[PDB]
């Protein structure tokens, strides 16, 4: 069977500047080799067919060169809305095989983040759990650490967190952590903060909240 | 871009010689098929190899073709004395996709028949009645060379010559060794006003020398 | 007088494989030791008959399929096998009785700016039956609503044309094929 | 009115079977090349198998023998047939209108076929209050604990889109997803606008509203 | 037999016109493609034009592009190369050669080769016009066998033949091939080695003669005193 390998696996660039990636082939697969765009949670689209022919309605910016096992994908000049996964298939001989994916991401300016924290609600509470949620929102770039703190002891092991795909306006990231424990474990301390340090931050900024305050 | 081809091969009779014929992106790099021709000296080319290789009906097997990337080969198994002729490689050009063919530089392939064989030379002063016209040509005629290849330098009291000069290409004689003749053209105020004059011919690393008085 | 073998192997031209062409072979004898003895044929595998054994064989009739294809597709001139050559193009029967010969024809079928004019048919509606040669160039209607001759969205020319660069791989270059049907008896050993 | 309607994928115990139908409109399943594609959580995407015009059916290997494709002239559907399905089949199943030519490419949205043993848990759906910094406020809802994916949250019926963020959802220690999705409102509009977050759970068959509103005593 | 018979070459002065005519037979004409090739003298090959089975499209190379126009008529089954404005560097042997076959041929014709060449048909371009050859005598030495010979200097055009004591001569006798002086004119010597003894007792007359001049000269070579 075939198999599609596609460089880079992930890519950063600034708004306007020209990004390629690479798709090469293991076998001789002429020409028959489309690319898709799948913005998060969509499904794929089709942006170029047959290595070099661009589907109806992609914008001009959208290029496709190579022949034989080396195929090249390039954008002119990069847009905030081109953020997603970009994917390379052959299709004429089976089975149909597709490339690893190139995650698309833009280099905007620095941002700080919003930062907010939310109390487990009475509602949860009893149920014998709690979840103090963090919020990072709108920031750049996405390193970003967050650091519980629990009558200012350091927590780690109990909160996950999660965050968002570039916003495709303003190209920016947002975080939630969320730190889990029991009401017992909840009603057994008073002060409850997260501490955020980050890149566009001259020093780490701390939301907190006292418990039945 | 135009193809490239060895000036000269040269082998011994019952040996094996190959001629190379290296293009571009847009002629054998781009896949497209190389013939190659023969042309005896004042004849026409004959077809030897055509679609890289297959021979055409009546070329001996001898000769056999190939071609690899962005280069095709002619191979002359066994060379006969018949095979010293000009071989040439021919393919077409993709620069703009239309109908434009390309051939090579020729090569030159010399069958090693005899021994090597040292020229005589015979230098003859300008005439007085060449003088007379306001002219003067110093004839400098060479013969029985093998191989045809010659070096001629002039000298004018040891100080070389660098103008006024003009040589034949050596052409095979009935003997098949080879014959030239080469010519410096002259003022009869340079004739006279030097003491001596010389043409330097090189064979095969050896030099032969003649020189005339203006007496 | 003998069979004439040498019209189809060694044609000038080739019938592209949606109109494939084909040959009678009647009144004449043949030798088939020559055809297995070349080894210039990179596929030569016969059904229900031995290559060697075939000189002491009397048919009725030997019918004579060849056209071009694409070495990827060689794979599917044989019985039982699907694809969009042996489903709309050429379709082998399950009790083939014959031989299926094919080589490599990239010098000959494969232009520089590309051979264009070898075509395969790509949609059908339904596969073709055994030794069916359909060579309609009616516009498919893959849609809800009909054509009429219009060819555009929903509404395809069926036919589509090889793309064959002397620069493609071996699966893409193109191969001629010839197959044998072997059917008062008139073509011997 | 060209587009790919798909439906019928759960949760299913491993080993068991399910099938997955795809509508069409604006074009005849029956006379196209049709074509089923997976793609992992967080992973790349699969070939699955083919149906060709004339009817023949080609298969990946590693669904061969246990996956069937097949179609329905009459309500022109496509169909995906899933037998003995594993922990590895559990993904996203896009049907698609196999590209052939310009522009017949067309894909569905997919659904999420999951392949697990534990049950189905409707989420709990709790209140992110909002706090007090002067011109801007920040608001939510958790979803906590359900099982399998996925959830659909939004807010207002839909009449709220501008600031909203959805994060992904977790897998908490206990294998239930956790998820919270919050909005950034101004925080004049606090004590007039009402902020209701709609959840949805289609393996459960929940559908919660809940009202968000300020903290006080 | 295939055959190509190509015609119509001569001298003529730069920037004039010239039309040369390709004769075949053997072959079905109206198929096959056909093409120009030059050959200078001592250089090798140059493709000029080709023009297919119709003559819808021609191609040309870039040094005649424009100067030069190629057309058939299949009707006599000739070739034809129409030269204009002519230039000192299309000075060459030119050769007809058939192409591939478009209409009933192999579909890649780029397989198949110039296999029929024809005669070659011969091209020179200048401005000197004619002109005789002044002869010289290139006198023996006297010194302690000898040679002695002729110096036909600057003419135009080729050829001259030289023969010796009007033809009785023939022993020892050696006529080089003329050069090309940067002039235009055409210098050529030819010597005869004789024995010493015989230089005072025996006549020597090299007898040059010029066609295109309408000149015979006949020169008497005798030692020096
Ligand atoms: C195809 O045609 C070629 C001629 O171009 C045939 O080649 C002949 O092959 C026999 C032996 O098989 C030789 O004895 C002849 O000398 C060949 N002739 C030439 C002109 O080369 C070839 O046999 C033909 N093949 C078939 C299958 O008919």
């Amino acid at each position: 069977a075939i198999r599609m390998t596609q460089s880079p696996s992930s890519l950063s660039a600034s708004v306007g500047d020209r990004v390629t990636i690479t798709c090469q082939a293991s076998q001789d697969i002429s020409n028959y080799l489309n690319w898709y765009q799948q913005k998060p949670g969509k499904a794929p689209k089709l942006l170029i067919y047959d290595a070099s022919n661009l589907e109806t309605g992609v914008p001009s910016r959208f290029s496709g060169s190579g022949s034989g096992t080396d195929f090249t994908f390039t954008i002119s000049s990069l847009q905030p809305e081109d953020i997603a996964t970009y994917y390379c298939q052959q299709y004429d001989n089976l089975p149909v095989t597709f490339g690893g994916g190139t995650k698309v991401d833009i280099k905007r300016t620095v941002a700080a983040p919003s930062v907010f924290i939310f109390p487990p609600s009475d509602e949860q509470l009893k149920s014998g759990t709690a979840s103090v949620v963090c919020l990072l929102n709108n920031f750049y770039p996405r390193e970003a650490k967050v650091q519980w703190k629990v009558d200012n002891a350091l927590q780690s092991g109990n909160s996950q967190e999660s965050v968002t795909e570039q916003d495709s306006k303003d190209s920016t990231y947002s975080l939630s952590s969320t730190l889990t424990l029991s009401k017992a474990d909840y009603e057994k301390h008073k002060v409850y903060a997260c501490e955020v340090t980050h890149q566009g931050l001259s020093s780490p900024v701390t939301k907190s909240f006292n418990r039945g305050e | 871009s135009v193809l490239t081809q060895p000036p000269s091969v040269s082998g011994a009779p019952g040996q094996r010689v190959t001629i190379s014929c290296t293009g571009s992106s847009s002629n054998i790099g781009a896949g497209y098929d190389v013939h190659w021709y023969q042309q005896l000296p004042g004849t026409a080319p004959k077809l030897l190899i055509y679609g890289n290789s297959n021979r055409p009906s009546g070329v001996p097997d001898r000769f056999s073709g190939s071609k690899s990337g962005t280069s095709a080969s002619l191979a002359i198994t066994g060379l006969q004395a018949e095979d010293e002729a000009d071989y040439y490689c021919q393919s077409y050009d993709s620069s703009l996709s239309g109908f434009y063919v390309v051939f090579g530089g020729g090569t030159k392939l010399t069958v090693l028949g005899q021994p090597k064989a040292a020229p005589s030379v015979t230098l003859f002063p300008p005439s007085s009645e060449e003088l007379q016209a306001n002219k003067a040509t110093l004839v400098c005629l060479i013969s029985d060379f093998y191989p045809g290849a010659v070096t001629v330098a002039w000298k004018a009291d040891s100080s070389p010559v660098k103008a006024g000069v003009e040589t034949t290409t050596p052409s095979k004689q009935s003997n098949n060794k080879y014959a030239a003749s080469s010519y410096l053209s002259l003022t009869p105020e340079q004739w006279k006003s030097h003491r001596s004059y010389s043409c330097q011919v090189t064979h095969e690393g050896s030099t032969v020398e003649k020189t005339v008085a203006p007496t | 007088n003998l069979c004439p073998f040498g019209e189809v192997f060694n044609a000038t031209r080739f019938a592209s494989v949606y109109a494939w062409n084909r040959k009678r072979i009647s009144n004449c004898v043949a030798d088939y030791s020559v055809l297995y003895n070349s080894a210039s044929f990179s596929t030569f595998k016969c059904y229900g008959v031995s290559p060697t054994k075939l000189n002491d064989l009397c048919f009725t009739n030997v019918y004579a399929d060849s056209f071009v294809i694409r070495g990827d597709e060689v794979r599917q001139i044989a019985p039982g096998q699907t694809g969009k050559i042996a489903d709309y193009n050429y379709k082998l029967p399950d009790d083939f009785t014959g031989c299926v010969i094919a080589w490599n024809s990239n010098n000959l079928d494969s232009k520089v700016g590309g051979n264009y004019n070898y075509l395969y048919r790509l949609f059908r509606k339904s596969n073709l039956k055994p030794f069916e040669r359909d060579i309609s160039t009616e516009i498919y209607q893959a849609g809800s609503t009909p054509c009429n001759g219009v060819e555009g969205f929903n509404c395809y020319f069926p036919l589509q044309s090889y793309g064959f660069q002397p620069t493609n791989g071996v699966g893409y270059q193109p191969y001629r094929v010839v197959v044998l049907s072997f059917e008062p008896a008139t073509v011997c050993g | 009115e060209v587009q790919l309607l798909e439906s019928g994928g759960g949760l299913i115990q491993p080993g068991g079977s399910l099938r997955l139908s795809c509508a069409a409109s604006g074009f005849t399943v029956s006379s196209n090349y049709m074509s089923w594609v997976r793609q992992a959580p967080g992973k790349g995407l699969e070939w699955v198998s083919v149906i060709y015009s004339g009817g023949s059916t080609y298969y990946a290997d590693s669904v061969k023998g246990r996956f069937t494709i097949s179609r329905d002239n009459s309500k022109n559907t496509l169909y995906l047939q899933m037998n003995s399905l594993r922990a590895e089949d559990t993904a996203v199943y896009y049907c698609a209108r196999d590209h052939v030519r310009p522009g017949m490419n067309i894909w569905g949205q997919g659904t999420m076929v999951t392949v697990s043993s534990a049950s189905t848990k409707g989420p709990s759906v709790f209140p992110l209050a909002p706090s007090t910094s002067g011109g801007t406020a920040a608001l939510g809802c958790l979803v906590k604990d359900y099982f399998p994916e996925p959830v659909t949250v939004s807010w207002n019926s839909g009449a709220l889109t501008s600031g909203v963020h959805t994060f992904p959802a977790v897998l908490q220690s206990s294998g239930l997803y956790s998820l919270s999705s919050v909005v950034t409102v101004p925080s004049s509009s606090l004590g007039t606008q009402t902020y209701i977050c709609n959840v949805n759970h289609k393996p459960s068959n929940t559908k919660v509203d809940k009202k968000v509103e300020p903290k006080s005593c």
